């Protein structure tokens, strides 16, 4: 697997960072600091080694790391890295990957 | 009944009249009086209430295609039914 | 797969666009606004990669992009797109497909 | 599978049509119009492709357009063509068939 | 499979007659009407064509008709033919059969 900040998933578990979120408009018009809710757009950062569910031999995670994708709503599990917030997902969870 | 002038007068009530008023006053189309006026109007009996909009949409239809003025005598009229007619 | 707008579904999942909603009936009248409720019809716009849910080797998805499809009325997920509105769904709760 | 009224039901899904109930017993008294409910009586009009649940190889319906069959009183789901209902169930939801 | 009276059920189902309720006992005295409750005898009129539930090949229904079994005092469903009420059940379901 891929390591981060000395943390190493196990099995099919991805670690993601929630995107910054939005705190003024297209024009001119800030946010409240408890209105924005939860930001639903992370990036990939570690990945585990692969799927134990999988009879016999066992699959790698499907996304790779710098990869971009949208996180459900909510799963999730919390993560604090050098005092810093990361959110752990499995596998499935993960809907859909943005592409360039 | 009780009167309200010095003399007293008399008053006839031909036709059919009931004593109830429109539902909602956006129905109103003569200033003076503000009263609704139609002459040659389809009518509409209906026992029960009339509130689901599939209910109501045939009578509005046969009444446009033909070009009547109608008026719809009923319980009542629900939210839906009543936003229907007030929006067209 | 095929991407749409720089996304693109993972595993089976599958992206559909809804129809618009009718408000004038065959007549002349108009409906409210908010009596149209939720349409059924709508089209799909992007396909996953493959299937999961098969043993051994992944299955692909078994509708094609342009087509038009029967959603279930109580499933689905909601995801923006340029802030338009955008559905997606399992590969098996696609109720069914329109020929033509 | 195949097409009825240009739709085509997905996997093993399979579209009937409800008989219509009687209304006037076997005397000359006629019945209710909210009394007869639910028949159970239906023709099929539509097939599905195959069947997903089958491992490996997919193993087509067991029952052919043209067929009386007798539902369950609990499933199916409701689809609406050129304003005439129909009725969807699964291939192993229905109860008996009919043989003449 | 085997058909009965126009009808033939579908997949492993067997469809079964219940004994008459008994109405007088060993002595002279008979039973009130409303308290012989429900029956648990019946013979086997049709037959399945083979379990669905098996994993490749179907195996047959273990019983056929003309035997006599002990049904379940819960499960069942209903089924009129010829104005003659009938039970259909899954073949999992039937605790034993009688021999002679």
């Amino acid at each position: 697997g891929q390591a981060f900040r000395k943390f190493l998933p196990l099995f099919d578990r991805v670690l993601v960072e929630r995107s910054a979120a939005e705190t003024v408009t297209k024009g001119g018009i800030m946010l409240p600091e408890k209105s924005q809710g939860k930001v639903l757009q992370a990036t990939v950062v570690a990945v585990g080694s692969g799927s134990k569910g999988k009879g016999g031999e066992i699959q790698p995670v499907s996304v790779k790391v710098g990869d971009k994708v949208l996180l459900p709503e909510y799963g999730g599990t919390k993560v604090v890295l050098d005092d810093k917030d990361y959110f752990l997902f499995r596998d499935g969870d993960i809907l859909g990957k943005y592409v360039d | 009944k009780d009167g309200k002038t010095l003399n007293d007068e008399l008053e006839i009530i031909e036709g059919m009249k009931f004593d109830r008023g429109y539902i909602s006053p956006y129905f109103i189309n003569t200033s003076k009086g503000q009263k609704c006026e139609f002459q040659d109007a389809y009518v509409l009996l209906s026992e029960k209430k009339i509130s689901s909009i599939q209910s109501i949409v045939p009578a509005l239809e046969i009444a446009n295609a033909h070009r009547k003025p109608l008026v719809i005598i009923a319980e009542d009229v629900d939210g839906e039914a009543l936003s229907t007619l007030v929006l067209n």
